[PDB]
């Protein structure tokens, strides 16, 4: 939905290729990295709000984005 | 004047204003023309352009499947071109497209392919204003054959009705696309018809100086 | 570098409605570089993962459930205890 | 139309509001429409679902020259090909913004329209309904429409000054026209009902910018979730037949604590899953119903442009409600509903002084987003939302807003304690 | 579905200097009785643009678990700001409590820390040397972002498929 | 810039096309030129048939419900009134504008004890040409009209404040009004009738090139389609 779709299919495309050459996909699943990254992100969006808010900002920026990657656990 | 003559007269110029359509389209197929051929000539002599701009496009997006470019990769040129003052078959405003692809060995023919186009609106009947065009003979890839709709053993299936909506999605299936198959053909391909034609030239040459760009933002 | 660096899965407008989801008022203009990156990570983890079922259940074909079971590593997060 | 003996909308509203204190609110409804079924049958079946029947009904209530109400809901009928008749309630939205304060909750506000709505005779949707197409040409004379072109709606205007002297024509009402220009059915009026809705952040907006007040009382979650199911617990115990079905379902979480939640409710036959939700281990296609504007029937349609919808489990449908933070659900999210008889049979046919029937859904768009549109960061908003409606049903319709004093005293002879009480 | 769990934590000593310790109260819940050591960890976010910028304020090992609900206490020593980017420190970041059991982290919780300084002009002019004794920070305890994870609880009931 | 030589056969050729996408434009305005210039006197022979009919800009403007909801239902009873709407669009009187341009006209009616009979011209403006780093916004020259006698409690010219609390709300209805959009330009936001370029954008792009697709929307026999299309 708040993405679109056929560069994300194609993004999913090249970063697959050089872990595996020739792979296929079903159009369920990609269609669900792409459900699972609005998800992931929306939710990331409202923890990198929250730094700013925390921060006495109004704005957002890349700093903010990161900290929420280093909140939610790395990985 | 009397309301009952006119109101005959008022229609007459809200038919008026779709005969000034046709002649300032018409203007159009004239005036234009040596800025249309002096761009088509530098693309003719440039060797590969459009295996580049277009896939870097924000309304191409919507379009073209990550599955495709392998395929629209091979097109060599793609050129638009108008027929109405060599016919009276066509309106000003209808137009055609052509694209030359030089192919995938055993898997998809080196061909030239033209597609027509053509507009319609509200005339004494008030059918919603739409752009449609005419299906084209294509040879689409043997690899897609599971998804091509003229191999489909069953189209009632829960896979064969699937494999009939990715298939259709594809660029070969918005060859074949009407504007006319709610739901039963390529979905937006009528403004795809406008991006190769119209919305791509604002930007495929920022686009093409991009894809040259080695610096990093 | 090349052009291939550049493949993109999310435009500027389309950054700033997850942004929007996020229930942000104003945002600075290199969101829309490192929004990009943090994709990046987000997808060459999910499909390590999920390539590594697929190779592993002997297909070519990824599917949803290698997707859904990849994304066990993400965790899930929750605002609170209880 | 305006029978003594027969209930206004006033009678109904004005027995929650406070006791002589006077209010004004607008009431509207569009022109009842025909559309495909609300949730699609099983293959398996006896049944058709051979007409499906909907409109949607506006509100906004309104004290001291300032609104401080509004609320949103569609409503439908089916009829089966054997199996006679079943009307639904769908709610969309509703919203409060605190720049006017009364002794009445907007609780006590959703219950009594809601008595209003049930109270409707299925038949005052049946016995003229607006086609989905139509036909303007077929025969003699032809109609002035939006099928004619404005030269050719032009062209025809002059030739009926010109051929038959005047615009109008009395023949396009006889019965070979309406035909097939008007479809009308007919069903009993004791008919089995049901009521849906799906408790979310954006359902709680219809004041834009009107949560920035500090006077408001915002809704979310778990409270939300509470609310409105104290509401539909409030129509078991007075509105509906003691054999009646409820149910509540949330995104996640385990079915004896959502069980767990209903200890609060009083009526008994309170149960866990959904009233759409047809079959056990079932696929979402035959389950989860059409609605408009809803994420559930949105991700149906999604389903659909994967087409995957033949193969998709309810489990399955259920764990992505929970899942996708992208659908913007927020915690303690709630599918609930009833199925069963109302306590009375229906009776009305709601008069121009109940609710304003507009000749057109571009109109019906129009009076709603002279409140809806407006910029409810101010007191100022919600003055300008009743002094910009006031002068257009004067100005557009030779109308005006209803009015109408309240009844409800700050005491009781069968309750154990008053409503208009220190939670108002 | 995991045997050991979170019941809650809560935050001692805010908003605070700096330069003070991070004063935690955390408790926590066990079903049955468990064989490897459980040991949380408590870590400084010191950039978001790299990861080598973490500090450890401290760490806990407890081996056997007590089963039944159980509590612990922190009084971590502070960050080095030596070691951290300097114009980074004046600003926003991240404080993270590891949770692991024999080596698989089962649950990670973190917390937005901001740090400003207690006077309006630097407030209004931050300086190229940075005064770290009127640096204030901001933990927002009120919000923590819990992340868990699924994990083996023990490898002689459950067999992981993929064991990195 | 600077990291690129242009010396081959090849790259002469892509050098002259990123010049023909400028040529390409400036033959696209020689004929939006010609396309102004056609419409203008067929719209000269339409209006000609409007200005005989009865009521018609009322009910253009009864079916317009985005203007209804810039337009305030208090001003309803003076813009009723309303017996001509023009549009014209600058680019033919002169040099001076660009085909983005138009100027609007309104005639009015008036009304006996308290609002003027008048005819009114404003001209209009859109920002940001080629080459150029300003914002393309939509910006006008404010205009003088004769108010009604009855607002001068909220009208600008003659509320004697505008400062204190009072004055500021008498000043927010007052630049919300019809009359408040004639002093409008597009260069004072929050000061000034909220909407004036989304207004100034539905005359010149839907409420007067299509007036007779709108009026032929409120002619039905239908009690129920009175008026959609769609």
């Amino acid at each position: 939905l708040l993405i679109r779709k056929l560069p994300f299919q194609r993004l999913v495309r090249e970063i697959a290729q050089d872990f595996k050459t020739d792979l296929r996909f079903q159009s369920s699943a990609v269609m669900a990295l792409q459900e699972a990254s609005e998800a992931y992100l929306v939710g990331l969006f409202e923890d990198t709000n929250l730094c700013a808010i925390h921060a006495k900002r109004v704005t957002i920026m890349p700093k903010d984005i990161q900290l929420a990657r280093r909140i939610r656990g790395e990985r | 004047n009397e309301h009952a003559k006119a109101f005959l007269g008022l229609a007459k110029c809200e038919e008026e204003v779709d005969a000034i359509e046709r002649e300032v389209e018409l203007y159009r197929l004239n005036k234009m023309k040596p800025v249309y051929e002096k761009r088509d000539a530098y693309i003719d002599e440039i060797a590969e352009f459009w295996k580049i701009v277009l896939s870097q496009h924000v309304s191409f997006a919507n379009y073209i499947r990550a599955s495709d470019f392998k395929y629209i990769d091979t097109i060599d040129k793609i050129k638009v071109e108008w027929l109405a003052l060599e016919s009276e078959m066509y309106d000003t405003r209808d137009f055609s497209i052509t694209f030359h692809f030089h192919g995938i060995e055993g898997d998809f023919k080196e061909q030239q392919v033209t597609k027509v186009f053509q507009i319609k609106k509200g005339k004494d009947d008030q059918e919603d204003g739409i752009l449609t065009s005419e299906p084209v003979p294509i040879e689409w890839p043997q690899s897609y054959d599971s998804i091509n709709p003229d191999l489909i053993k069953d189209k009632r299936s829960p896979e064969g009705k699937k494999k009939y909506r990715q298939g259709m999605k594809t660029i070969f299936g918005w060859f074949r696309w009407t504007g006319l198959k709610p739901g039963k053909e390529f979905p937006h391909g009528d403004s795809l018809a406008s991006l190769f034609s119209e919305e791509i030239y604002p930007f495929c040459v920022k686009y093409y100086a991009e894809a040259q760009r080695d610096l990093e933002d | 570098k090349v052009l291939r660096d550049n493949i993109q899965g999310i435009t500027k407008p389309a950054i700033r409605r997850l942004a929007r989801r996020g229930g942000v008022k104003r945002i600075s203009g290199l969101i829309y570089e490192e929004t990009r990156g943090v994709l990046k990570v987000f997808l060459e983890n999910v499909i390590r993962d999920a390539v590594t079922y697929t190779e592993h259940a002997k297909r070519k074909t990824v599917t949803a459930m290698d997707v859904v079971y990849a994304l066990k590593r993400q965790g899930r997060t929750l605002y609170g205890f209880g | 139309g305006m029978d003594p003996n027969s209930m206004s909308l006033n009678d109904f509203l004005s027995s929650v509001l406070p006791v002589s204190e006077q209010f004004e609110y607008l009431s509207l409804q569009s022109i009842p429409l025909e559309t495909h079924a609300v949730v699609t049958p099983n293959k398996d079946d006896k049944r058709v679902p051979k007409s499906t029947i909907k409109t949607q009904h506006f509100f906004s209530l309104f004290h001291q020259g300032k609104v401080f109400f509004s609320l949103e809901v569609y409503v439908y009928v089916t009829l089966w090909d054997e199996a006679d008749a079943e009307r639904l309630i769908f709610v969309s939205k509703a919203d409060t913004n605190g720049y006017c304060n009364t002794r009445v909750s907007v609780r006590d506000i959703t219950k009594i329209i809601l008595e209003f709505i049930l109270s409707i005779d299925p038949n005052y949707y049946l016995q003229k309904v607006k086609p989905a197409i139509r036909s303007y040409k077929k025969i003699s004379p032809e109609l002035i429409s939006a099928a004619s072109t404005p030269a050719r709606t032009l062209r025809i205007l002059a030739r009926r000054l010109k051929q038959s002297g005047s615009t109008v024509l009395k023949e396009i009402e006889s019965p070979r026209f309406q035909q097939d220009l008007y479809l009308s059915f007919t069903c009993p009026r004791e008919i089995l009902t049901k009521i849906c809705l799906f408790t979310r952040p954006a359902s709680q907006y219809l004041f834009p910018d009107s949560s920035k007040n500090s006077k408001k009382h915002i809704l979310n979650g778990e409270e939300l979730m509470k609310w409105w199911g104290f509401i539909l617990d409030r129509l078991l115990i007075e509105c509906f037949q003691n054999d009646t079905q409820a149910k509540l379902r949330i995104p996640g979480e385990d079915p004896a604590r959502v069980r767990s939640y209903l200890r609060g409710m009083k009526y008994p036959l309170w149960q866990v899953g959904d009233i759409f939700t047809s079959k056990e281990n079932s696929l979402a296609v035959y389950n989860i119903p059409l609605f408009p504007d809803d994420p559930k029937a949105r991700f149906i349609h999604q389903l659909a442009e994967e087409d995957r919808l033949l193969k998709v489990s309810l489990s399955s449908f259920w764990i992505e409600l929970q899942e996708r933070q992208e659908f913007k659900l927020s915690v303690t999210s709630s599918v609930m509903g009833i199925s069963g008889y109302s306590l009375a049979t229906p009776s009305l046919f709601p008069s121009s002084a109940d609710v304003i029937v507009p000749k057109s859904r571009k109109q019906f768009r129009a009076i709603k987003k002279y409140i809806t549109g407006e910029e409810y960061d101010t007191e100022e908003g919600a003055i300008e939302a009743f002094t910009n409606i006031r002068d257009f049903l004067l100005l557009r319709m030779a109308t005006n807003l209803q009015s109408l004093t309240g009844k409800r005293e700050h005491r009781e002879r069968n309750q154990p304690v008053p409503a208009s009480n220190i939670n108002t | 579905s995991s045997i050991v769990s979170l019941l809650g934590i809560k935050v001692l000593n805010n908003p605070a200097k700096f330069t003070d310790p991070y004063e935690f109260e955390i408790t926590f819940e066990c079903l049955e009785s468990l064989k490897h050591d459980l040991e949380w960890k408590l870590t400084y976010v010191g950039s978001s643009r790299s990861l080598d910028h973490d500090q450890e304020l401290d760490s806990i090992l407890v081996g056997p678990v007590p089963v039944g609900v159980n509590k612990f206490v922190f009084s971590a020593d502070p960050p080095s700001a030596e070691l951290i980017p300097a114009s980074e420190l004046v600003s926003v970041t991240v404080i993270l409590l590891s949770c692991s059991y024999d080596g698989r982290e089962f649950v990670r919780v973190g917390y937005y820390v901001n740090n400003e300084y207690d006077e309006e002009e630097l407030r209004e002019n931050p300086p190229a040397k940075v005064q770290v004794d009127h640096i204030v920070r901001n933990i927002l305890a009120e919000k923590p972002r819990v992340t868990r994870f699924n994990i083996v609880w023990d490898n002689e009931n459950e067999g992981d498929l993929y064991p990195p």
